[PDB]
RNA sequence: GAGGGAAGCGGAUGGGGGCCGGCGCGCCCCGGCCGUAUGCGGAACGGCUCUUGCUGGUCCGCCGCUCGGCUCGGGGCGU
RNA sequence: GCGCCGAAAGGCGUGCCCCUCGGGGCACUGCGCCAACGGGCUCCCCAUCCGACCCGUCUUGAAACACGGACCAAGGAGUCUGACAUGCGUGCGAGUCGACGGGUUCUGAAACCUGGGAUGCGCAAGGAAGCUGACGAGCGGGAGGCCCUCACGG
RNA sequence: GGCGCGGCUGCUUCGGUGAGCCGUGCCAUCGGGUGCUCCAAGUGGGCCAUUUUUGGUAAGCAGAACUGGCGAUGCG
RNA sequence: GCGCUGAAGCGCGCGACCCACACCCGGCCAUCUGGGCGCCCCGAUGAGUAGGAGGGCGCGGCGGCCAUGCAA
RNA sequence: UAGCAUGCGACGCCGCCCGCCGCCCGCCCCCAGAGGCCCGUGCCAUUGGC
């Protein structure tokens, strides 16, 4: 479930990313990119500034690197 | 910590394994544990060599309760969407394939346990599919 | 080991978070007060969340006459706080203001109260406005009145001498 | 109680002086405290771990006090050891361990041909002056390199400093042999003479090195 | 498993035998791939305001201009 | 632990004072946080104890020479709702309370709107029966605010 | 709890007194072993020991008192 | 019980020992003291028939959510 | 009278035995009113003159 704000772990192209926010009751929002293992840091620790604790986000960064590890073989 | 914990259930036991009482003598009598009702009791009398009773203080440590002998904590998978969640936690958790997945279904899962570095209880289980020695 | 201390065992254990509040809304506002309680200087809410677990036996019908002439003006015309529910009963052109904070009001005493003056408040926006719960009246039950204490049975019950 | 009343009689003293000398170097370890230190990459996670630092200071510390001390009880030097009696010269052996006192495991190499080893009750061992920071305690069995030989003549230097001691000591060389003979072992007389060491010991050290890991042993 | 010389609520408690399921780090060289800053071109966002507006996103498409890194394996070393 | 020497342990800043010998106690910033080496369970037997069967029941007291069972699988006991009294909870709250009809879908169901039956228990009572029928007060303990004056406190 | 001030009252001579009441001010070896309300239970047949008993030759009797235990309490 | 006798009887003194689940100590389970952030922590008491009070396990069919199945 | 199952003796002793030994694989683990190998290599253990 949500809070207002999601952040849900999947992607198919090989190698892939997800970073997830909703905000807003129409907006309704919710992508999905990226490749490298940098880009991936870097995009949550901007999200951590709009949100907060560490924890959480900094752990559904190697979710997704294993998942772009997997897709590789 | 963890490891201490484990022992202090795993090599102690208690395995007195309470037993409802003479059920050896008669067989329909059945093994699981009834409290011995009646007042003559021995065992209800709460002595030894009498085979414990079940109480509260019997219990295991919560820090070492559900979890396999191996100290990986269970989870039922019944598909690849719990997966997800086990992955997670890989270290912490070990996956168990519910029999019921059929044989179709518990390939994928396998596969993708592996890449989520969740190897417990499913990989023995998968060659368990197979056949073999 | 001693016999003291298993009847020291057997104290209370009041303790209860009531079997259901399924009113959700009530459900979230008794907890609050366990938060709130050991965090600010609010005794009476303190009280209110007890008397908002327990008992039927305790939550309180309050009439307009029953604040009326018992808030008259003394302490002046303060915070009326109403574990239970307002109810409607009176008429004098009633209350001389006034902010009153229940967790539930009848719509007919919510319409007299509040063009007599003030707000009838929620206790939830009492707890928002007024977290230090002082200036306050707790103000009151009853189950504890005349009908019915031990009066139960049939036909009763009685001053007593016999029943 | 007689060693413990020293310990408390600042309370520090020592550790009230070691500020000091930061002190005087001029003005600090406030914000050096502070300040310091690394971080920030990294992959994943918590980061709950570790050492090296702080505590294993004590610890080392700590493990050192029974070590002096368990020989002041039951005196002599530590390991490295070497045969009295048997032949005359002849070759050492270090005591890696204890199955407890009196069975013991005496040492050496074997890369490619070898050398072996024993277990003893006993046979052949009395010590040296060489101290270490070990009880006894290493082993299975390891070691190697040019070891046969060279502890060997690290045996023949030993052996020449003690077959000189075995003349102006013994009561003779015939029950240096039952001393030799014995080996739990231990209390009487221990200290002759043998001077100095400083090769003796950095053998000795790296024989524990040897016993230890990492070589041949790996897959 | 056990046995034709030693005593019994048939269990308990201890021990042996018999049976069985399970089984990484630091550095360097080669190969491989990509890159941001800035100019372009497209786009969810945000603090907030709440008629409305101002500053602040991020990634992608993909060329230019500097200047670098990662990952799967292999080879050595140290842990 | 946070400079140096010293393998090691240990000392190396300085002031005070007692002893006035060896020495002693006493005083003087913040900050951070180990070594070595390479299994479960079933049945049996021996030791040991429960041990007095169990078990359940009856009983002050059960191994019981008190009662009941050959052994097992399956069956085999707080049900139904009314009244009267309650506990816990929730909607409205000096009334609340809805059948039956009709209106209307799906459904043999049922639902929803609505007149609102039915007129309880209430809203105040007494008593054979006439018939009658006010609501003001504190006192004490002891919730809490204010005045103050704030260490207390009244 | 004690005192004073002030009103009202009583019983017992158109007689003597306090007490009561209200109002107002003043002055003063333990340690939760604990109160109240609703609803429910087996009962509503005991035993023994110790102490004190009464009957009875006595009794592993009968029948009380005061208490600790068994019942419903393991373990040594 | 074997069974002792200037004791393995008896009495008067005495020394050292043994021996419970007691008491201590270590670690942990309920309730309660409470505390602090749906969760963690400090210490105490803590046998049990009749039995009250409270939390939970399992059965079978129903509904909404959510899956599993050619090997249930 | 009974009585080798007190875990006994003797006499008489025989489709392949068993008498005496090479080489290997399991169980318990002194007498005694104080006492119980000459020259050697070799850390060892092996191994050689005697």
């Amino acid at each position: 479930v949500t809070i207002q704000p999601s952040g849900v772990k999947d992607a198919a192209v090989v190698l892939s990313t997800t970073k997830t926010k909703k905000q807003n009751a129409p907006a309704k929002l919710y992508h999905k990119s990226v490749m490298r293992k940098e880009f991936r840091k870097m995009a949550k620790a901007v999200k951590n500034q709009v949100s907060d604790n560490y924890y959480r986000p900094d752990l559904t960064k190697p979710a997704l690197a294993r998942l772009s590890s997997v897709y590789r073989s | 910590m963890a490891v201490p914990l484990l022992t202090k259930k795993i090599v102690k036991k208690r395995v007195k394994q309470f037993k409802r009482p003479h059920s050896d003598r008669y067989i329909g009598l059945k093994t699981s544990w009834r409290r011995p009702k009646g007042i003559d009791s021995r065992v209800r009398r709460k002595f030894k060599g009498c085979t414990l009773m079940p109480n509260i203080g019997y219990g295991s440590d919560k820090k070492t309760r559900h979890y396999l002998p191996n100290k990986f904590k269970k989870f039922v998978v019944h598909n690849v969407s719990e997966l997800e969640l086990l992955m997670m936690h890989n270290r912490t958790y070990c996956a168990e394939i519910a029999h019921n997945v059929s044989t179709r279904k518990r390939k994928e899962i396998v596969e993708r346990a592996a890449q989520l570095d969740i190897v417990v209880t499913n990989k023995l289980a998968r060659l368990r599919s197979q056949e073999d020695e | 080991m001693g016999i003291d201390l298993v009847a020291g065992g057997r104290n209370k254990r009041t303790k209860r978070v009531a079997p259901k509040s399924d009113d959700v809304y009530l459900k979230l506002l008794v907890k609050l007060y366990r938060f709130l309680v050991r965090r600010t200087k609010s005794k009476f809410n303190a009280v209110i969340l007890k008397r908002l677990f327990m008992s039927k036996t305790n939550r309180p019908p309050l009439s307009m006459r029953r604040l009326s002439n018992f808030m008259k003006g003394k302490e002046e015309k303060n915070i009326a706080v109403v574990v239970g529910t307002i109810t409607d009963d009176m008429r004098i052109q009633e209350v001389p203001a006034m902010k009153v904070t229940a967790l539930r009001f009848t719509e007919t005493a919510r319409a007299r109260i509040i063009n007599a003056g003030g707000e009838c408040l929620t206790f939830d926006q009492l707890a928002l406005r007024a977290p230090t719960g002082e200036n306050t009246i707790l103000l009151r039950g009853p189950k504890n009145a005349r009908e019915a204490v031990r009066h139960f049975g049939k036909a009763p019950g009685v001053p007593h001498s016999h029943t | 109680m007689a060693p413990t009343s020293k310990m408390a009689l600042g309370i520090k003293r020592a550790s009230r002086s070691h500020t000091y000398h930061r002190r005087g170097l001029w003005a600090i370890k406030a914000k050096h405290g502070g300040a310091l230190p690394k971080a920030e990459k990294p992959a994943a996670i918590a980061e709950p771990k570790f050492y090296p630092a702080d505590d294993v200071k004590p610890r080392t510390v700590s493990t050192r006090k029974p070590h002096p001390t368990k020989l002041r009880s039951t005196i002599t030097p530590g390991t490295v050891l070497i045969l009295l009696a048997g032949r005359y010269m002849g070759k050492r052996v270090v005591f890696l361990k204890q199955l407890q006192s009196g069975l013991l495991l005496i040492t050496g190499p074997f890369k490619i041909n070898g050398v072996p080893i024993r277990r003893v009750n006993q046979a052949y061992v009395i010590a040296t002056s060489t101290k270490v920071d070990i009880s006894k305690v290493n082993v299975q069995k390891f070691d190697d390199k040019y070891f046969a030989r060279e502890k060997k003549t690290r045996a023949k230097k030993t052996e020449g400093e003690l077959f000189e001691s075995d003349k102006e000591a013994t009561k003779n060389l015939p029950d240096f042999k039952k001393d030799d003979q014995k080996v739990i072992d231990a209390e009487l007389i221990k200290a002759i003479d043998a001077v100095p060491d400083l090769k003796n010991y950095l053998g000795a050290r790296f024989s524990l090195r040897d016993g230890d890991k990492p070589h041949e042993m790996t897959f």
